[PDB]
């Protein structure tokens, strides 16, 4: 029973069992002392150290000491929470006492998991490209707008000088002068028209991009929670077995 | 029967197939097109309002285009309204959306980075032409300097103005004993840290001497003359210059006395070059202490220096000429007065992208942090879930406002529902850069959850809002206290500590939870003074228990006797007790300085306090040599990410060193420049690079050329990888060469410095030897003429691989780690020859790798020495191939090299857990040295699927190796040759284990970078198991053997 204990395992693989459990969860474990109560508190793991007795204050065993503190908080021993979650995997593995078929399930889930992790990786690249493609679209839009200003300024710039050079000399040249001045001006203004149409066409593309971007995040967020549970089940199935370390790798 | 006739209905076959080349995209010469058409139309907007459209060549200078434009404008109307062309400049909108004036008219149309092909003509405004070579700066930087000027944020504006303190100081150190000190900046002496010599180096010298070759030139600039000295290893450049001049000027027409007088007038006119590259010996170190010499000694080479006129050197250094840029509440209410708890109002997230089918409900998780958390983590209620989420509730944190430490940070995250799962995240500094506790309303645009993080909250992640607008923006509101609350002065904190100390001295006889206070007196117990140093020796990842914490805290004053404990002590302080923290501030104020390798831990994410991080920087300022800095420069640039504010001490340290030593400066630029795409650091690194670029002198113009070269190669490969995919090598290679022959590429890719090493110049391109390798990433093999005077004496050709496509920074780090393992081994006498070939990321999956000449992948060895028919390759062929190279006594030495390198690369590899080794990623040089390439993922990142105590052996020595190792026997397992080998591996394994603190800390400091292999400290924790740090060293040896045995199946006991 002190070997079994429903949580006595006997550093790194503690933390990867304490990874993503709640505020309260715990377990028990080099000439430092003996066993170590690794209790998790809000994303950070707190390690508490342990003639018969198991710092200053009569508890006759390791199981004696932890049952007391499952009821009670740890503030009275050391100033700054309870041992509420004694989390330690026969509950939902199809209860399979078929040693081989639990090993096959591990592969099925691990192929699903590894399938799923690629889908999540692919999409994260699409997301990040799409951010970059979007901000490149945005900058271009400013570039366009700034381009347009220079041409809007240019068509304005000539109106000042061209219509100084119509009135000063109306008879001289006349429709030889002012035709071939007007031609240029009508190039300049429909050119502006093409540019503005080019910008518009990018903005419509930007929205369709920003929409696709939204759709990628959406599906990332719908893949994520499955990727956790599919992962977490695999680690419980793989824990139940080790209750053949080299046999695992072909399934995995 | 194969598939039970089960149909996959969705599956349809109209980048898994051809699984290579992932990172994109990048636009080149004109908007939306990589390379502009060879002949192109540009509208020129004239000052008379006319548009004349020239057809120009792609490659044409603006001088040519202006000259033609003002010919061609004549034919259009209103010509008499134009000035002489010399009264004008070209302007246009670029791809960065700024209107650049084109001052340098020798620039070519393709090189301007135009957005649209058009050019407006103007008379030059901003009459300081000089000043508007900020274009130079934002070329080198890759974003225009005008983009900083319109940042509202006062912190930024404050960084820019206040950082100039540092620049002006460094520029002063340069022009101090000029011209010598300018030369000293530009050409700082490339030198080992220790003047002491390892045993095995010394013993190549016959009683401490070296034959050397000094070379000289007389008239015109052709004939050269050797002067083959045999000086003492530990004699300085000035002494060596004498002996060259002595022998040069001995004569039958000069007496002995007459010679001595002709020496002295000559002796200090000259300085020593390294023939073949721009390295120099400008200060009194032992010759042996310069790296070139010590290399020459190890490689069995006669050093080839050059006698160089100081004036022909001081000729080449132009003046640096620094210029200051254009950009030059009544005592408030102390934090300790505020009598309340912290509460933060969450309000409303806007832009949350969730399937309402898939996800039930969503909330905002929160916490206060300092690396770790100073209170119970709390969420809010699961309200208005998914559809338009809005909570207008004050979150209530059990911590008093005065117990918030200076470096306190809020960390929050929107989550989904034990269905718990993060959507977004973002953190805020509770104090601003002016020490001001944060109050009022805040907009915080959030980050997406990265790969490795399944956790809910992510507090190591960067402080600040995401610059990307279209992302989950969760706005919120901080309490207001009718006053700008501010963090206490040090004077004020000192007093509170001096008081808290006295107050402990009157606490009485009994205290349950002695824990936090001694109750010992000045006499401590000897069993405990032993338990403390015991703690101190442990690595950073051997987490400390609450007993040990309280214990360390109680004996904090004895901990000053053992300075090296500080990292541990600091992590035992309760940062939520200003009583405890204030006292720690007084310790750290005059805590004994420690070794840089130990102080560097204190700039990782677990030590965010300014005072701590100060101490660290003060350690570096004392001990850390310009040598040892540039080794660890990668980790120090990374570690900036964990600084709370733009302006800080670490930034001011590095920036200064960079402006003091052009060799640091060089890599400092590139490492920052590298990460400029990454928006976590864009602003910060941009701002910094602007400082450096503004103050670094002529090197800016050199950098700008290196930068222009890389951009061309980035474009060239981007085309090869898109639209010239699905073409034969033949067609691609024809495209490559066609392009490299165009004058713009010829201009841009020829006269410059290798970014891998700016000592090497790159001259003309030998295109006959330039080629695209067979990889699907389409890397370029480029080759340059070494345009040194003494090319021949070093290498006539310089070749480096440019690779657009792979993230070079994992490799870069493993190679750096190897660099360090070699050094550790060698400098503690034992010779294992690693070959950390050069690597450098200069971009987002863009980089440069050093070519090692005369080396081959085992696979080539076997493909070459492989008999016809193709039944099986022979294990002996490696050995036969190696025999074929090294014949006679030379053979015996080549096997010692193979054996020495193979043991180093066995241990390094096993420890690091790099990708499985095989014939196409292991290489052997003609002289018999072995070295790995393309390491893959470094800390066992393929254990992220399955994994679990795999503790793999990536270098498994097949027969091939074993044959060679035991000269040529059969049953190689049973030779002294192999006994010797094994004992190298065991001495190497233990050597790295004794420096394991460092290696943890180098990895700890690299968590910053978004490397998927380094997401959190558990990643780094592999290196614990492999080094077996929890065990004793005698167990560790046995562990390592056990591991080495089972992967080989027999041999190791
Ligand atoms: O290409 C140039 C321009 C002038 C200065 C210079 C000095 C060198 O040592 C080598 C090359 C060069
Ligand atoms: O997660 C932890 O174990 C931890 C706890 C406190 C401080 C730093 C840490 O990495
Ligand atoms: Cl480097
Ligand atoms: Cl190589």
């Amino acid at each position: 029973s002190l070997q079994d204990a429903e949580w006595y395992w006997g550093r790194e693989e503690v933390n990867e069992k304490l990874r993503d459990t709640a505020d309260g969860t715990f377990l028990v474990r080099k000439m430092h002392g003996d066993y170590t109560l690794t209790l998790r508190k809000g994303g950070n793991n707190k390690l508490i150290k342990i003639d018969g007795k198991y710092s200053d204050p009569t508890f006759s065993s390791v199981v004696e000491l932890i049952n007391h503190y499952r009821n009670e908080s740890l503030a009275q021993y050391n100033p700054k929470v309870k041992l509420l979650y004694p989390v330690s995997q026969q509950d939902q593995v199809v209860k399979e006492d078929n040693i081989e078929a639990v090993g096959k399930k591990l592969h099925e889930y691990n192929t699903q998991f590894q399938e799923k992790s690629r889908e999540y990786d692919r999409l994260y690249e699409e997301y990040t490209r799409t951010s970059q493609e979007i901000q490149m679209k945005r900058t271009a839009i400013e570039a366009f707008n700034e381009t347009i200003k220079i041409f809007e300024e240019q068509c304005q710039t000539q109106e000042r000088y061209s219509k100084e050079y119509i009135e000063k000399f109306k008879r001289e040249g006349n429709e030889k002068e002012i035709q071939r001045i007007m031609h240029n001006y009508d190039k300049l203004k429909s050119r502006i028209s093409e540019i503005i149409d080019s910008r518009r066409r990018l903005e419509e593309d930007l929205k369709k991009q920003a929409a696709e971007y939204r759709e990628i995040d959406k599906r990332m967020n719908s893949i994520k929670p499955d990727l956790i549970q599919l992962r977490k089940t695999r680690d419980q199935y793989l824990m139940w077995l080790t209750q053949r370390q080299k046999k695992l790798n072909e399934w995995l | 029967s194969y598939y039970h006739h089960h149909h996959h209905h969705d599956y349809d076959i109209p980048q898994g197939a051809m699984g290579s080349m992932p990172p994109r995209p990048s636009s080149g010469e004109l908007w939306g097109i990589h390379l502009m058409p060879p002949r192109i139309l540009v509208e020129c907007l004239l000052p008379n309002g006319m548009i004349v459209t020239l057809e120009c060549l792609r490659e044409a200078t603006l001088i040519t285009i202006k000259h033609e434009l003002f010919k061609e404008a004549r034919k259009y109307p209103l010509h008499q309204l134009l000035q002489d062309e010399s009264s004008y400049i070209f302007v246009s909108v670029t791809q960065e959306a700024e209107r650049e004036e084109f001052f340098d008219e020798t620039r070519r149309l393709c090189d301007l980075r135009l957005f649209q092909p058009f050019l407006k003509v103007i008379e030059p405004v901003g009459n300081r032409e000089e000043k508007i070579l900020n274009r130079e700066i934002g070329f080198a930087i890759g974003m225009p300097v005008c983009e900083f000027d319109m940042v509202k944020d006062p912190e930024v504006q404050d960084f820019r103005r206040n950082i100039l303190n540092v620049c002006k100081e460094a520029v002063d150190l340069r022009d101090l004993n000029s011209p010598h000190s300018r030369a000293m900046y530009v050409y700082p002496p490339n030198v080992e840290s220790s003047p002491e010599l390892p045993k095995h180096i010394y013993n190549k010298l016959d009683k401490g001497q070296i034959i050397v070759v000094i070379w000289v030139i007389v008239s015109p600039n052709n004939d050269k003359q050797k002067y083959t000295l045999k000086i003492n290893h530990d004699c300085v450049p000035e002494q060596v210059i004498a002996e060259a001049i002595r022998k040069k000027t001995r004569s039958m027409l000069l007496s002995s006395e007459q010679l001595k007088l002709c020496v002295l007038e000559y002796q200090g006119k000259y300085i020593l070059k390294v023939c073949g590259c721009d390295e120099y010996f400008l200060e009194k170190y032992p010759l042996s202490q310069y790296k070139y010499i010590r290399s020459c000694i190890m490689l069995g080479r006669m050093p080839n220096l050059m006698l160089m006129a100081k004036e022909s050197l001081y000729s080449q250094l132009p003046m640096d000429c620094f210029t200051m840029p254009s950009y030059s509440e009544t005592s408030t209410k102390s934090l300790w007065v505020i009598n309340s708890a912290l509460r933060i109002k969450i309000l409303c997230a806007t832009y949350v992208n969730v399937n309402i089918r898939d996800i039930d409900k969503i909330y905002v998780r929160t916490g206060i942090y300092h690396g770790g958390e100073p209170l119970c983590d709390n969420v809010n209620t699961q309200r208005v879930p998914c559809s338009n989420p809005r909570w207008n509730e004050w979150l209530n944190y059990d911590i008093y406002i005065p117990d918030l430490p200076r470096a306190a940070r809020l960390c929050l995250s929107i989550c989904s529902v034990e269905e718990h799962c993060p959507l977004a995240w973002g953190n805020i500094n509770l104090f601003d850069y002016t020490d001001t506790l944060v109050s009022g309303k805040m907009a915080l645009n959030l980050w997406p959850v990265p790969h490795g993080l399944e956790d809910l909250l992510n507090p190591i992640g960067v402080t600040g809002s995401n610059p990307n607008k279209e992302t989950p923006c969760l706005e919120l509101e901080f309490d207001w206290f009718s006053s700008v609350v501010k963090f206490p002065d040090m004077s004020v904190i000192e007093e509170h500590a001096n008081w808290s100390v006295s107050r402990e001295a009157g606490f009485s006889y009994s205290h349950a939870g002695l824990s936090n206070r001694l109750a010992r007196d000045n006499e401590l117990r000897e069993n405990d003074k032993e338990q403390l140093k015991a703690i101190s020796t442990r690595d950073p990842l051997s987490e400390i228990t609450e007993q040990e914490k309280d214990f360390l805290w109680s004996h904090r004053h004895y901990c000053v006797t053992i300075p090296e404990i500080l990292p541990k002590l600091l992590l035992s302080v309760k940062w939520n007790s200003r009583d405890e923290v204030a006292q720690m501030y007084c310790l750290v104020k005059d805590w004994p300085p420690i070794k840089p390798e130990q102080a560097m831990e204190l700039l990782d994410c677990n030590y965010p306090d300014p005072m701590v991080r100060g101490f660290a920087v003060r350690c570096l300022e004392k001990y850390l040599t310009d040598d040892k800095l540039s080794q660890y420069l990668i980790q120090l640039v990374q570690v900036l990410k964990y600084e709370q504010y733009l302006d800080n001490l670490l930034v001011r340290f590095l920036l200064k060193k960079a402006l003091t030593n052009q060799r640091i400066g060089h890599f400092f630029f590139w490492h920052l420049k590298s990460e400029m795409h990454n928006k976590t650091v864009s602003q910060r690194f941009g701002l910094l690079l602007e400082s450096y670029c503004r103050a670094c002198g002529m090197y800016l113009k050199h950098l700008n050329r290196q930068v222009e070269a890389m951009e061309k190669l980035i474009n060239l490969t981007d085309i090869l990888k898109q639209e010239k995919k699905d073409e034969t090598q033949k067609v691609q290679m024809k495209f490559l060469v066609e392009q490299m022959r165009r004058p713009d590429f010829m201009d841009a890719l020829q006269g410059f410095l290798s970014p891998l090493n700016p000592a090497h110049q790159l001259g003309n391109l030998r295109l006959e030897e330039c080629r695209i390798m067979s990889s699907a990433k389409r890397p370029l093999w480029l080759n340059w003429e070494n345009p040194d005077i003494m090319s021949e004496l070093l290498f006539q050709n310089n070749e480096i691989i440019f690779k657009n496509g792979d993230d070079l920074r994992q490799d870069m780090l493993t190679l750096q780690i190897i660099r360090i393992m070699e050094n550790i081994w060698q400098n503690q006498g034992l010779d294992l020859r690693m070959l950390p070939y050069g690597c450098l990321s200069i971009g987002d999956c863009v980089g440069l790798i050093e070519v090692v000449r005369n080396s081959h992948t085992i696979m080539q060895i076997q493909c070459k020495g492989g008999l016809k028919g193709a039944l099986q390759f022979n294990s002996h062929t490696l050995h036969q191939w190696l025999k074929d190279k090294n014949k006679g006594e030379i053979y015996d030495a080549a096997i010692d090299l193979f054996t020495r390198s193979c043991a180093g690369y066995c241990v390094a590899t096993f420890i690091l857990g790099i990708g499985d080794r095989h014939n196409s990623n292991i290489m052997v040089k003609d002289d018999g040295q072995l070295f790995h390439i393309d390491f893959g993922h470094f800390l066992d990142h393929k254990k992220k699927k399955f994994g679990y105590k795999r503790e793999r052996v990536p270098f498994v020595l097949t027969q091939d190796f074993l044959i060679v190792i035991s000269k040529g026997a059969q049953e190689c397992t049973k030779t002294r040759e192999f006994e010797r080998f094994q004992e190298m591996c065991y001495k190497a394994y233990l050597a790295i284990r004794q420096h394991a603190n460092l290696f943890i800390n180098l990895f700890s400091m690299m968590l910053g970078s978004g490397m998927p292999e380094l997401q959190s400290f558990d990643d780094i924790a592999y290196i614990r198991k492999t080094l077996a740090l929890d065990k004793t060293e005698q167990e560790a040896l046995e562990y390592f053997m056990k591991q080495m045995n089972d992967a080989h199946h027999g041999g190791w006991t």
